């Protein structure tokens, strides 16, 4: 009985940890996507600048 | 200085194109990433159900 209780508690702890880790990794992926979006926006602005500089 | 400007703008457009391909690859990476998020979400939800 003692061993079973220990195992059950370990399982609950690990499950909660996996839930937290999944949420955190999803949030960090969202943040990386946002920063990539900003980089792409300024890169397209610079590409337009280069297109005009082709006439420069 | 003219041919310098020419080669420099050439390499400028070149790395433009290169980093652009890299950004396309990274966008496709983000897309398959969101596919992975959705598939993990649905399979996790099935498991939880």
């Amino acid at each position: 009985s003692d061993k079973l209780k220990e195992a059950e508690t370990r399982a609950e702890f690990a499950e909660r940890s996996v839930t937290k880790l999944e949420k955190s990794i999803d949030d960090l992926e969202d943040e990386l996507y946002a920063q990539k979006l900003k980089y792409k926006a300024i890169s397209e602005e610079l590409d337009h600048a280069l297109n005009d500089m082709t006439s420069i | 200085v003219e041919k310098d400007l020419n080669e420099l703008q050439t390499l400028i457009e070149a790395h433009f194109e290169n980093r652009k391909k890299e950004e396309e690859e990274l966008i496709s990476l983000k897309d398959r990433i969101e596919k992975r998020r959705a598939e993990r979400a649905e399979q996790q939800r099935i498991r939880n159900e």
